[PDB]
């Protein structure tokens, strides 16, 4: 899985969240000042978030 | 009472949760039953249609969990 990491809370980033799902996000997880958006693979987005690959399994 | 080990703040598509990330790792790292949450969230939200649902999962030291959703 890939994660797109964006600085901000779910509240703060609310306006762009539907666009993340439209782009293929499977779910969002708010973690210490960031929103992690999970994608099967990177996709074209304008936000300059950080792409990072994650394993299923901490 | 019970003792909390984690709180997990997600947004998930209504009715469409699976054990895949973010759910699997977010809950699984604390031993919460992934499939039970998936089924419970999907029951709580499937009839909401195409919505994105804020959900907060509290996980306890005995690996049980509770959750709260917001509409919609």
């Amino acid at each position: 899985m890939w994660v797109y990491r964006l600085k901000g809370t779910l509240e703060a980033l609310d306006p762009i969240l539907p666009g993340l799902f439209d782009g293929g996000a499977r779910g969002l997880w708010e973690r210490e000042g960031e929103v992690w958006a999970f994608f099967p693979a990177p996709v074209d987005l304008p936000y300059e978030g950080v792409w990072e690959e994650v394993g299923d399994e901490w | 009472m019970k003792k909390v080990v984690a709180v997990v703040k997600l947004q998930l598509p209504a009715g469409k949760a699976t054990p895949a990330p973010p759910v699997g790792p977010a809950l699984g790292q604390h031993g919460a039953n992934i499939m039970e949450f998936v089924k419970a969230f999907n029951a709580a939200t499937a009839n909401m249609g195409d919505a994105i649902v804020p959900v907060e999962i509290t996980i306890y030291a005995d690996r049980s969990f509770t959750f709260v959703t917001k509409t919609p």
